[PDB]
């Protein structure tokens, strides 16, 4: 791997053929050296009997160990299973490189001496943190804000689709986005709109999750989900409802809202590490912003702030034409009376309308929609 | 009330997030008016279904239903033992 | 907490803090410069103007005390409503109790002691700055929401206030004319203005010995302002 | 799909030239009009670049195979009327009508005749009709008739015309991308005849557009970084004229002359220093450009400029030649002793107080040989204008205690102190001139030498004082009284002293170590293309060392005095006339291996590289070739300096993938000092490749090697967080790699980076990446560094001061006729962009900026905002004069 | 030529592709490295990791006894027993709290004792330094000096201290304005030294258990004395203790046992020594008084927020990048936003930069930079993070 970058002329030049002809032939001396290496010193085969040597020296099972120092030359201290550590020596093939301390090594069963690294077999939350596949429609699913689409892709999408604009400018994008306002506005689905978007890694967990039964067991907990954002890819992290975090108590917890405080210090510390922290985005979400600590808004810990309002009526239409297109709708049904129908609706509201209009449909077994269907669904759905 | 915040969890887990399809959840309690808002914008729960208290027809039958078991007598009528008890629940 | 705001809380050490809060509100408004002079004192402040759509003339921060004192105004202007209304008032039923007019110190001691008085629960945000001629001749002083009030012979208040007074220190003698003054004012002005100036831009006004309070020589301060 | 009824095309352009007999024949009007139709119709519509299924060019061509196999491939009786309106159809689609091979028949649609002129028609095409047409053409139809016999009847003339109107074409469709194309198309068509191209092509940009002699100039530039042998040669030399005929700016006169004069001839740009003292335009820019002459790459140039004493400025451009005048020492008293550099820092070694406590016991070391590391604490520090009133003392008291190679040590360290101060540091040098001891004498002689290196002083004082010493009866005074005058007159390479130290090599007295040493000093001042320097050595080694090859003192040296001066100089025949005369034994065949690539100093030539390679790799040769495959080697690190940064990942590749990982005594003992020389920036790929082979020692080979391994591994640039590592080695190096024959190794290692945290220069890669000296002097410092005593008793002759070729490191200055201007530069990143599109930036990294001196650094590219209007060069060499003017910044 | 650009380079770069790959045959690792060089050593020596060193367990010293050794071992729980090991060292190694590697028959020496610590410790030094200099930190220079003299001359030539026989200040606090201040600079500082930085932020030192933490800190000044000198950082000291105000049941004591210790470890009894610590929280109020005792606390550095030359200087540092039409009128910009905090003005010079490049524009304008001010500072006034911080409340 990491042969050579090399992509600027990409036409039928001596500036393409020079290249690929003087590489091709470095890739002959390398094929005639290693064609030398094998056929008058082949001692064996010295290809893979050396492996088969060094097989042999590996002990049939792992008498796994947990490292806990480093010593540089060819041995140092490993724990055992069972907890009784031992001072073993190091393989020369032990690949001393990807050793740190708590990771699996394969010892031997007689001397247990270090022959090898583990590599770890996958992780138990980096699967359940992890979103796998894209969720639904893109930015054509929104309709009637069109205003943070652009300006989050501007902060989120525009960093990694074009590269280039920042470095004429000189300037750093920014890094932390508060998404706020009244509920049921599109928060958590704008955070869908844009997982379905974008390429990188993208890690999510709410707030409500973040109390724990023990003291301390929250810090650390942001401490490793941390630590798998920044070891897998540029990444973008959400966080949604981090309000209940500061609202809701609970019993469950050893500490009250001590702990509580204890984690909102370790995730400032988190936001703003001092340590060098990358190509890691950050985006939240939180319907009851004023209580939140405003310490955590800061520039440098987030820089933008967005506020969702309630929709428009010429929103609202936008929304009816958006959710109602794929059901089969009879002519006696009319979106504009149900665009005032209520003066204070969400986005939720109407879809919550229009499936339990669905539904209702189903219930005679109808196909298309009529107009009572929605005079019936008006009080079922938002009048309780 | 931690039934509810796992309701939290859960419910925003499986809304589009997810990938595997066939999977609802299932919530009985009592009192709908003391649970959080959080759970009552219209989009978060798709149904909501309240149980009455049984009336002589359905007390009659749970009777029927459990008295099935039982090494009975020829001639019950249990419509007056189910009117004598002003259904307690079933 | 908010008990530590009750009324009246000094500090860990030294004097009230949420009058020292006041001293740094007065840097949120536009600025002033007074400049007193044997020839005469004048006054000039910036209207900040937003739009083209309502008329500078309502935009108003130099105000009359009386036929001989005028001054300015900064921070908060509705504070300084109530200022300016009681020195006007003070200034009337002194003549009219003495039959004759006052120093400019009595006003400003007047004004002094209103600022400590609580209207209450908060002092002034409103920093003063009070010209004018009395028996003695030119007179300014300046006033601060702490209510300590002394003289100077030049000064600037508001935003910006410490580089056009370090401009003062550089350019300011004793022996100006007033056509000198006014000149030099307005070049720091310029200096100190984010936009171009223009003829409602800002406002001037002057007292002279012999003249009464100047009518803001309004239409007129085109020609010092087109000649420089 | 929706295909048919609209398909008119497929129709009357189907029906009428299927109906070829009938529509030539007995429809005269319908096989004119109707073909007429469908070139005008095609030639509007399919025939500009817009898809691949055109409407003509690809849709009615799958029937049209049968209308076009006999439309007019075959009528026998063509005339005039016909060659314009029945070439008229078929002529376009022809590449997609016809399958791959379509190259040899590729004249027998289009190429036959052409309504008048290819352009005629070929006006509303982007790359087809003509473009593709003429690439095709001039790839194998011109390449296979110019390879024997380029005139025969027509594939010349026409040929000729049909390259001058492409010519203009690359630039009339777009003078923006594909102008870049017109060089791919010359060198496609007679890459061997490139001139015969380049001539024809040279008037026509000449007269194209004056702001686009750029564009193909730095295509040109990128395609002359190699090629085929004559391929650069011829491609320079036309390249040379084009930044004066067009364009007036004839500044990069001097690296394009440069570039020209060693790979073509001898003096060619001796030829473009006349024209140079032609070109007397505004006195700025000229007198930049003789900044160049002397003290960056190369010198000797002090008899063009008195023509009668007449040339203007004749007394100033003398003193920026010489590098007497101070342009980086008047720098030197003013930019860094001003803002961040003492005279005295002293901290490297004293922060060495650390590591006591760490082990247990501290104060551990007690040895003798780590006071010569010692020298270079007062040594390696006081580079860059410091002084040492009395702080050499530690060095004077040491001077009289012990250590003979010691004392000569602490004597030559001193002339690294006042490195370029030659008149005020004689008078610090005087003192030590009158010594009780040989040792110091020659010390203070060597320092002498070292003051005068890279600057051309009128008085001589190095010759002056050196001269009476060269034949002295004895060693220290003897050997040590040339070494000096060699770098003191390395670069002004004058015979005449060379003459002078002629004889010693025909002293024919017992000089086993001095003769070795004198070649180094004659080739310092003049190898390659020498006439006494290489008759000399060659009657000398068969005089003495022909009947006794022992020791590698006797033929490492010897072999340095024929032609690594002019390495430079590909012809070879300097390999020739230097080994073909000693071809006797194998041990004297055994310089073959050096005369070989001492004249392959940096080019192409890769199959070059593979016969130092393939012949001798390992061979299991068994203790009697073994050390002619080290150099072979060792002649390897060359040629991939400045392979374009190209053939340094292959190199690092295949390094990694052959000694280190599967070796022999080759790969054991000098594979690492490859990457001693191969990068002087350090970059964290090596950085961390090179520890694994040295913080791990291996010591079954005499460890020195990998000390030495260690210890070139400072090549890389000053500053830098890899003092961590060579502090991390110090704790290993406490114990284990003994202070008896380590210990003044590794602190040489640390205090390599922290010279003068700056002024470093010899990388070879000097303006944007081109040559000049820094061989002479760094290729000895390597070669006599094997492991053993040589590096102990003989190597301390010349391992303190064989280097000291360096030539500044900062560049952003200001330079003005005042010489004190401090115009904002901004530093940026180096250059990453070649060819993308007209405004594209030269750099990335565009953050910090400052306005005075600071850090020009390897990878850096700084040009400077505000446009201060300083049109002197625009192409860096930290003399800028900044013409100041306003052009509306 | 431009649709037949894609004939020359495959061509050759696939047979690249091929040959590249067949010399790439030492691969696929799960565990290893290229054995060219990974088993590079794989010759006998390997066989020496087995005949002359055999396993050496690590081991656990309990009590020494008179005349001839017969010292005590503890294994880790195994088992408690007195056995004199070797004789290849000599009897003056022995220390109790000490670790050597011995056998199960033989019990070998092997080699002598070195301590046991916590990894996560090991790992908490940082030995990374931020690109941060004392350059670009502007608006506290008599901060920044206050800082110099503290951790520099200690580290740097001690001879003027020795020669007025002044012992150097230990415990420093920096603080400042919330948000702004401490972290950046202390950043700078890390930058600048020589000597090992360890790293401590006070929300990880609580623990599920009880008194984890004073085993922490044990540890960590242990490894700290191990150095001649070590620079210490503190992060947050308010979370890791406020004041002991304890009533009815027990509030926060876990936290509580953790803070008395540390300043029992910083004062009495044979201290530390050379070791320089430093502590930034965001609420200076809430600390303790006991730690807030002097000889833990000696020197006081408090940022403010910069007046208007900071702010003018800072607003240089982070705008030395962005393009303008050469003139600015930054001055006024920094007098346009009066309670301002450093964060903010960099934010403000980023919105700046987003504004310019919204369309098509590469240089911002004053107008633009009066777009980035008003709608930063007052726009997003309603938070801010600063009036109920300023009383650090
Ligand atoms: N503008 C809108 N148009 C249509 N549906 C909307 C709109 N805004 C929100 N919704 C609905 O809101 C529900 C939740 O979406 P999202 O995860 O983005 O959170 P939210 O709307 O902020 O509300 P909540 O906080 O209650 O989850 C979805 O069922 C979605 O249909
Ligand atoms: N003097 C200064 N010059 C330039 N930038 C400064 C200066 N002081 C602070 N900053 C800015 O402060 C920001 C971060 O502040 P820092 O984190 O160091 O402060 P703090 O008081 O320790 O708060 P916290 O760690 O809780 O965020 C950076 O963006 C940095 O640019």
């Amino acid at each position: 791997a990491s042969k050579l970058p090399l992509v600027t002329p990409h036409t039928q030049c001596r500036l393409k053929l020079l290249k690929l002809e003087r590489i091709k032939d470095y890739l002959l001396m390398e094929e005639e050296f290693i064609r030398n290496q094998e056929q008058m010193k082949p001692l064996e085969e010295k290809q893979e009997e050396e492996r088969s040597k060094v097989d042999d020296l590996r002990g049939t099972p792992m008498s796994v160990g947990t490292l806990e120092e480093i010593i540089d030359d060819n041995h140092a201290i490993v724990s055992t299973s069972v907890g009784s550590e031992h001072y073993v020596s190091i393989l020369s093939f032990v690949d001393k490189d990807l050793l740190e301390p708590g990771c699996s090594v394969l010892l031997n069963h007689k001397v247990h001496a270090v022959i090898g690294v583990l590599m770890d077999d996958t992780d138990p939350l980096v699967t359940v943190m992890k979103v796998e596949k894209a969720p639904q429609e893109t930015y054509a699913d929104i309709g009637g804000l069109d205003n943070q689409i652009q300006e989050i892709k501007e902060s989120v999408e525009l960093p990694l689709t074009h590269p280039e604009y920042y470095e004429e400018m000189g300037i750093k994008p920014p890094k932390g986005v508060i998404l706020y306002g009244p509920p049921g506005t599109g928060k958590t689905l704008l955070a869908k709109a844009v997982a379905n978007q974008t390429s990188a890694t993208f890690l999510r967990v709410v707030g409500s999750e973040l109390i724990q039964k023990y003291l301390g067991d929250g810090p650390k907990l942001v401490r490793e989900l941390f630590r798998v954002a920044e070891e897998h890819a540029p990444s973008i992290v959400f966080i949604d409802e981090i309000d209940a975090i500061g609202t809701k108590r609970y019993d469950s917890n050893s500490g009250g809202e001590r702990e509580i405080q204890r984690t909102m210090l370790e995730l400032l510390n988190q936001l703003d590490g001092f340590d060098s922290r990358g190509d890691v985005k950050v985006i939240m979400a939180t319907n009851r912003i004023e209580t939140l600590d405003p310490a955590l808004i800061r520039p440098g810990r987030i820089d933008r702030k967005i506020e969702f309002p309630l929709p428009d009526e010429k929103t609202k239409k936008r929304i009816f034409q958006i959710h109602t297109s794929r059901m089969t709708l009879a002519d006696d049904v009319t979106l504009d009376d149900l665009i005032m129908a209520k003066d204070d609706l969400s986005g939720a509201d109407i879809k919550a309308i229009c499936t339990e209009a669905g539904l209702m449909a189903l219930r005679e077994r109808r196909m298309k929609v009529t107009n009572e269907d929605f005079k019936k669904s008006k009080e079922n759905v938002l009048y309780k | 009330s931690e039934v509810q915040r796992t309701m939290l969890e859960l419910l925003n887990q499986l809304d589009g997030f997810e990938a595997t399809k066939n999977i609802k959840v299932i919530m009985a309690t009592n009192r709908i008016d003391i649970l959080d808002s959080a759970l009552l914008r219209p989009g978060r729960i798709d149904r909501k279904i309240e149980f009455p208290p049984p009336n002589e027809e359905a007390r009659l039958d749970i009777l029927k239903i459990h008295s099935r078991k039982m090494n009975l007598t020829r001639g019950i009528n249990l419509r007056k033992i189910a009117e004598l008890m002003p259904g307690a629940s079933g | 907490s908010e008990y530590d705001r009750g009324v009246n809380t000094f500090s860990p050490e030294g004097r009230l803090f949420q009058v020292e809060y006041a001293i740094e509100a007065i840097k949120l408004g536009s600025t002033a410069i007074g400049i007193q002079t044997s020839e005469g004192v004048c006054l000039a402040v910036e209207k900040r103007i937003t739009s083209p759509l309502m008329e500078p003339s309502s935009i108003e921060k130099i105000v009359e005390i009386d036929a001989h004192i005028g001054c300015a105004m900064s921070g908060l202007i509705a504070d300084a409503k109530t200022l300016i209304d009681k020195a006007r008032v003070e200034t009337q039923n002194h003549w009219f109790t003495y039959n004759e007019t006052m120093t400019v110190e009595s006003v400003t001691q007047a004004v002094s002691n209103l600022a400590l008085q609580f209207a209450m629960s908060r002092p002034f945000g409103v920093a003063l700055l009070f010209g004018g001629v009395d028996e003695k001749g030119p007179q300014l002083f300046h006033m601060d929401p702490s209510g300590t009030f002394v003289q100077c012979d030049a000064r600037a208040i508001g935003s910006a206030s410490e580089g056009a007074q370090s401009s003062l220190q550089e350019v300011y003698h004793k022996s100006m004319t007033l056509k000198e003054a006014i000149k030099s004012s307005l070049i720091i002005l310029k200096q100190v203005m984010e936009e171009k100036l223009n003829a409602t831009n800002i406002e001037l006004a002057t007292v002279q010995p012999g003249q009464n309070f100047h009518m803001f020589t309004k239409e007129e301060l085109e020609e010092v302002i087109k000649d420089i | 799909m929706e295909e048919g009824g609209r398909d008119k095309a497929p129709v009357q352009p189907q029906q009428s030239p299927a109906a070829a007999p009938g529509g030539t024949d007995e429809k005269p009007s319908g096989k004119e009009r109707r073909d007429a139709g469908d070139k005008d119709k095609e030639q509007e519509l399919s025939e500009e670049d817009k898809q691949l299924q055109d409407e003509l060019e690809m849709l009615v061509e799958r029937l049209g195979e049968k209308d076009t196999s006999l439309y007019r491939p075959a009528l026998e009786e063509l005339r005039r009327q016909i060659r314009s309106s029945t070439t008229s159809m078929t002529s376009v689609p022809k590449p997609l009508k016809f399958l791959r091979p379509h190259y040899g028949k590729l004249k027998e649609i289009y190429e036959n005749m052409a309504p008048g002129e290819n352009k005629r028609f070929a006006a509303d095409i982007i790359s087809v009709l003509a473009m593709t047409m003429s690439g095709e053409r001039e790839c194998l139809k011109y390449r296979l008739v110019g390879s024997q016999e380029e005139l025969a009847s027509w594939g010349h003339e026409y040929v000729r015309h049909l390259a001058g109107e492409v010519a203009k074409e690359w630039q009339e469709l777009d003078d923006a991308e594909k102008v870049q194309r017109e060089p791919l198309l010359t060198l496609v068509k007679e890459i061997v005849p490139y001139n015969m191209a380049h001539n024809a092509e040279h008037e026509a940009c000449d007269l194209l557009m004056e702001i686009e002699q750029v564009d193909m100039l730095e295509k040109d530039i990128d395609e002359n970084a190699y090629a085929k042998v004559c391929l650069y040669l011829t491609s320079c030399v036309n390249y040379v004229p084009e930044p004066e005929n067009s364009a007036l700016l004839r500044c990069a006169l001097g690296v394009f002359r440069k570039f020209s004069r060693f790979p073509e001839a001898l003096r060619l740009a001796l030829m473009l220093n006349d024209m140079e003292l032609v070109e007397d335009i505004f006195t700025s820019c000229k007198d930049v450009v003789v900044q160049k002459q002397m003290a960056f790459m190369l010198g000797r140039h002090g008899v063009f400029l008195e023509l009668s004493e007449d040339v203007e400025e004749y007394e100033d451009l003398t003193e920026i030649m010489s590098n007497v005048q101070l342009n980086s020492n008047f720098l030197a008293l003013a930019r860094e002793l001003d803002i961040m550099e003492p005279k005295v820092p002293d901290d490297i070694y004293k922060t060495h107080l650390e590591n006591n406590r760490f082990g247990g016991s501290g104060s551990q070391v007690d040895s003798a040989r780590m006071n010569l590391a010692s020298s270079f604490v007062n040594g390696f520090v006081n580079a860059a204008f410091g002084q040492d009133k009395l702080l050499t003392d530690d060095g004077n008291k040491w001077l009289y205690k012990n250590k003979d190679h010691g004392m000569l040590s602490a004597a030559a360290s001193l002339g690294m102190i006042l490195l370029w101060d030659v008149d005020g540091g004689l008078t610090q040098i005087d003192k030590y001139l009158y010594s009780s001891e040989d040792y110091i004498k020659s010390g203070a002689l060597l320092a002498c030498g070292i003051v005068n290196s890279g600057v051309r002083n009128e008085c001589d004082p190095a010759l002056a004082l050196l001269s009476d010493y060269v034949l002295h009866n004895s060693n220290t005074m003897r050997l040590g009284s040339i070494f000096g005058l060699g770098l003191a007159y390395a670069g002004s390479n004058r015979e005449d002293v060379l003459t002078l130290l002629l004889p010693v090599m025909g002293d024919s007295k017992s000089s086993m170590e001095v003769a070795g040493v004198t070649a180094l000093a004659c080739g310092m001042i003049a190898v390659g293309s020498c006439n006494g320097d290489v008759t000399s050595t060659i009657l000398q080694t068969i005089m003495e060392k022909s009947e006794t090859e022992l020791k590698d003192t006797y033929a490492r040296w010897l072999p340095l005095g024929l032609g690594l001066n002019h390495l430079g100089k590909g012809e070879a025949i300097e390999a020739i006339l230097a080994a073909l005369e000693v071809v006797s034994e194998p041990f004297r065949s055994f310089a073959n291996t050096l005369v070989d690539v001492c004249a392959y100093a940096g080019s192409g030539n890769v199959l070059k590289v593979q016969q130092l390679l393939h012949i001798c790799s390992e061979h299991f040769d068994s203790k009697e070739k073994e050390e002619d495959k080290d150099k072979k080697e060792k002649k390897d690190k060359d040629k991939k300096e400045a392979p374009a940064d190209m053939g340094a990942h292959q190199g690092v590749a295949v390094l990694g993938i052959a000694l280190i990982a599967m070796g022999e005594e080759i790969g054991a003992e000098m594979a690492l000092r490859t990457f001693g020389h191969l990068l002087r920036y350090g970059e964290p790929t090596l950085r961390r490749a090179v520890p694994l082979a040295l913080a791990l020692i291996s010591v079954s080979n005499p460890r020195l090697n990998i000390l030495d391994t260690l210890s070139k591994f400072s090549h890389d640039a000053d500053p830098e967080v890899s003092y961590n590592s060579i502090f991390a080695m110090g704790m290993v190096g406490s114990g284990t790699n003994n202070a008896r024959l380590a210990a003044m190794l590794r602190q040489l290692a640390q205090y390599h980076a922290k010279d003068p945290n700056n002024l470093f220069m010899v990388r070879l890669a000097q303006g944007l990446t081109h040559l000049g000296k820094g061989t002479l002097t760094l290729c000895p410092y390597h070669s006599d560094r094997q492991l053993m005593s040589q590096v102990a008793v003989a190597g301390l002759l010349t391992v303190l001061v064989s280097f000291l070729d360096v030539r500044n490191i900062i560049l952003g200055k200001s330079h003005y006729v005042l010489y004190g201007l401090v115009a904002a530069m901004q530093p940026r990143m180096l250059v990453t962009f070649d060819e993308e599109l007209r405004p594209l930036p030269v750099s990335v990294r565009v953050g910090q900026a400052v306005d005075v001196v600071g850090q020009a650094g390897k990878p850096k590219t700084i040009t400077g905002f505000q446009t201060h209007t300083t049109p002197v060069l625009l192409a860096h060499g930290e003399r800028a004069e900044l013409a100041t003017e306003e052009f509306l910044p | 030529y431009s649709r037949q650009i894609k004939q020359v380079e495959d061509d050759i770069q696939q047979l690249l592709k091929k040959i590249n790959e067949l010399t790439g045959i030492k691969e696929s690792d799960t565990g290893l490295a290229p054995p060219a060089l990974w088993d590079l050593a794989a010759d006998k020596q390997t066989l020496q990791s087995e005949q002359p060193l055999q396993v050496a367990r690590c081991t656990k010293i309990i009590n020494a006894d008179s005349e001839d050794p017969k010292y005590i071992i503890n294994v880790k729980q195994f088992a408690k027993f007195v056995v004199d090991l070797s004789d290849q060292v000599a009897p003056t190694d022995i220390e109790e709290g000490m670790r050597v590697g011995v056998d199960r028959n033989k019990y070998q020496i092997h080699i002598p004792l070195p301590p046991k610590i916590d990894p996560t410790v090991t790992m908490m030094q940082v030995e990374e330094k931020p690109d941060v200099t004392y350059s670009d930190v502007g608006g506290c220079k008599e901060q920044i000096e206050k800082l110099r003299e503290v951790v520099e001359t200690p580290l740097l030539h001690p001879e003027r201290f020795v020669n007025l026989g002044i012992e150097p200040p230990k415990g420093v606090l920096l603080f400042g304005p919330p948000g702004t201040g401490k972290t950046l600079c202390a950043r700078a500082v890390a930058n600048r030294t020589d000597a090992c930085f360890i790293r401590v932020i006070g929300s990880e030192l609580v623990q599920k258990y009880v008194g984890e933490g004073a085993r922490m800190v044990r540890e960590l000044f242990e490894m700290a004395r191990t150095k001649k000198a070590c620079l210490i950082f503190f992060d947050e000291i308010d979370a890791i203790g406020g004041a002991r105000f304890d009533d009815g049941a027990g509030g926060d004591n876990e936290v509580q046992r953790t803070m008395l210790e540390l300043i029992n470890q910083l004062d009495g009894f044979d201290p530390r020594g050379n070791i320089k610590v430093l502590m930034a929280t965001n609420r200076p109020d809430t600390l303790d008084p006991a730690l807030m005792r002097p000889g833990r606390l000696d020197r006081k550095i408090e940022f403010s927020l910069p007046d208007l030359e900071g702010r003018t200087h800072i607003f240089k540092i982070h705008a030395r990048s962005m393009s303008v039409e050469r003139d600015i009128r930054f001055e006024l910009l920094a007098r346009l936003c009066p309670n301002s905090t450093g964060a903010e003005i960099r934010s403000v010079c980023t919105e700046a930069g987003m504004f310019a490049i919204r369309a098509r524009r590469k240089i911002a304008t004053e107008k633009d930079f009066l777009e980035a001010v008003n709608k930063v500072i007052k726009s997003y006034a309603k938070f801010s993070a600063t009036p109920r911080y300023m009383t650090y409340n």
